[PDB]
């Protein structure tokens, strides 16, 4: 359920996001933090400050794995095994953090991409950001 | 909610510089594209067929007027948010039966579309004094569910 | 994730249901309407008192699909696809209803397997029952 | 909660037949193990590897005692529950920063054990009751989340 339709909006968005991914990233986690602080539970060896070089260097390690995903998008489960481990298991995320740190990117994704951000586009990402996170929890369920 | 002053200015502030006749139909237009359950309450509306049919029907940019206005209310009550959403709450939750966590998606996706107009105005702390607002207004309207 | 493990309590459990699933999936039903009135929302065209042939006849139909589904359980997507179409396009049930019911369903599972309801196997219980609900919602992705 | 009277004798009627010792442990053994990102709260009881690691946890069903106790606590004070979980929504929503949709998993849990235990003694009815008594609850230490 990420129709080619879906992936193709998918890979565009992506597309156009290029080497901001990074700083995508990494803006969507500070958003993330700042509106839901009970995420930073999972981050206190993290400076969590307005410029943190860590939270600038996490921002580029998830958005790498997003665009890993965005690539093997039909095998993710696959792409992203190493991942959902240090998730369910080490880290134990709860799941219902997924919601948040997705919502956060969309967000962030909208504000910098206007022009792409569109209703079939934003419905095409949610589904997307969605498969990832389920993957990332399916070492629980 | 509760907020800080320029916090509560903030909110105010871009507010101040929202398309009302727009962004209710943008937000419930995304809603019953991204999670089309939701068409089940709307029904009456004519086509949802697809997105553009929704992005268009005019049934739905009218709904989403009186939607946006709710929040304004909101906006200006923000301790009374309880007393505020209370005839809302009876209606959507007595009548209509909507479950709770559509609220949740409503604001989070008129979250979106607020980023998707102000583009680098709406800052991560912008977001974060909204993200209070749209929670105080969904608790608000969950109440007689409590 | 029906691990082997969880494959095997539910066919064990499931088996040790037999007959038995048409009274239960009705119990799981009226569980529900009691517990979750916002629930009795979608089946207006229904007598819903705890006489109830019509919900009767609806548990039957219901026990019949978790069965054919823990046949199938390597395949439910090509087992439910008809279910899914239904209740995704045709009825919009709201997502979380999964929830309710299958909570419901466990409950019903617990109250009469008294030696049976194992952590264990509860927990392969809830594992299948929400791959279910999944698939069943899998048209809203 | 409400409850009426009926569900009021319903449900107390059933507290009264329940193994403290042992349902306490049953339920938080259970969440432990179908909701294993629970753990994560919980590292200091050492193994929890498995089931019967889960299970055989003495640590764990100490500490099940201790919310069986909560649970008959607040059941006696249905009328205000508010009260009684007031320094349970702190340390919960305050210091452990638990998500309150876990307090959801917990009853529900809770219910299931109920049921294991009793049988058909556990009728829907009587379940639908504990089920509004478990919200009340979870509501109740949500609260100091707003
Ligand atoms: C879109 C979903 C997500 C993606 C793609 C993602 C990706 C990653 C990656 C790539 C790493 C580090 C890998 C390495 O060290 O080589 C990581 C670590 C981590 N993730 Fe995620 N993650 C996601 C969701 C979440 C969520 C929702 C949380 C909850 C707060 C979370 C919490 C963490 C933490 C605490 C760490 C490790 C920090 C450390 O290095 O000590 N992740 N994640
Ligand atoms: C999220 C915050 C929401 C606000 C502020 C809001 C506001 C409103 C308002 C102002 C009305 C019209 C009442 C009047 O005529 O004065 C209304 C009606 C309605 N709302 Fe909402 N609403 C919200 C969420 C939702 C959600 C999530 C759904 C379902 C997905 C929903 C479904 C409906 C429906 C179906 C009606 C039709 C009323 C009628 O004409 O009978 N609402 N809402
Ligand atoms: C495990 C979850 C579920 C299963 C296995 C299931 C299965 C079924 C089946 C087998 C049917 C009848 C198909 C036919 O007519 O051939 C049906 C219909 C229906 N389902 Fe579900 N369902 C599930 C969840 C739900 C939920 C959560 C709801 C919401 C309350 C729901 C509401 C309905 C309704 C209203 C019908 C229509 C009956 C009629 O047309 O008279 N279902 N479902
Ligand atoms: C749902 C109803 C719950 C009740 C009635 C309850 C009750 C309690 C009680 C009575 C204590 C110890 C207080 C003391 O003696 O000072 C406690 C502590 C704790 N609770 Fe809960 N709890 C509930 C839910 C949860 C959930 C869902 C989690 C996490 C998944 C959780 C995690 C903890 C932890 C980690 C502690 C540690 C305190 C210590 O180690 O002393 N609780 N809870």
């Amino acid at each position: 359920v990420l129709s080619p339709a879906d992936k193709t909006n998918v890979k565009a968005a992506w597309g156009k996001v290029g080497a901001h991914a990074g700083e995508y990233g990494a803006e969507a986690l500070e958003r993330m933090f700042l509106s839901f602080p009970t995420t930073k539970t999972y981050f206190p060896h993290f400076d969590l400050s307005h410029g943190s070089a860590q939270v600038k260097g996490h921002g580029k390690k998830v958005a790498d794995a997003l665009t890993n995903a965005v690539a093997h998008v039909d095998d993710m489960p696959n792409a992203l095994s190493a991942l959902s481990d240090l998730h369910a298991h080490k880290l134990r995320v709860d799941p219902v953090n997924f919601k948040l740190l997705s919502h956060c990117l969309l967000v962030t994704l909208a504000a910098h991409l206007p022009a792409e951000f569109t209703p079939a586009v934003h419905a095409s990402l949610d589904k997307f950001l969605a498969s990832v996170s389920t993957v990332l929890t399916s070492k629980y369920r | 909610v509760h907020l800080t002053p320029e916090e509560k200015s903030a909110v105010t502030a871009l507010w101040g510089k929202v398309n009302v006749d727009e962004v209710g139909g943008e937000a419930l237009g995304r809603l019953l594209v991204v999670y089309p359950w939701t068409q089940r309450f709307f029904e009456s509306f004519g086509d949802l067929s697809t997105p553009d049919a929704v992005m268009g029907n005019p049934k739905v940019k009218a709904h989403g007027k009186k939607v946006l206005g709710a929040f304004s209310d909101g906006l200006a009550h923000l301790d009374n948010l309880k007393g505020t959403f209370a005839t809302l709450s009876e209606l959507h939750c007595d009548k209509l039966h909507v479950d709770p966590e559509n609220f949740r998606l409503l604001g989070n996706v008129l979250v979106c579309v607020l980023a998707h107009h102000f583009g680098k105005e709406f800052t991560p702390p912008v977001q974060a004094a909204y993200q209070k607002v749209v929670a105080g207004v969904a608790n608000a309207l969950a109440h007689k569910y409590h």
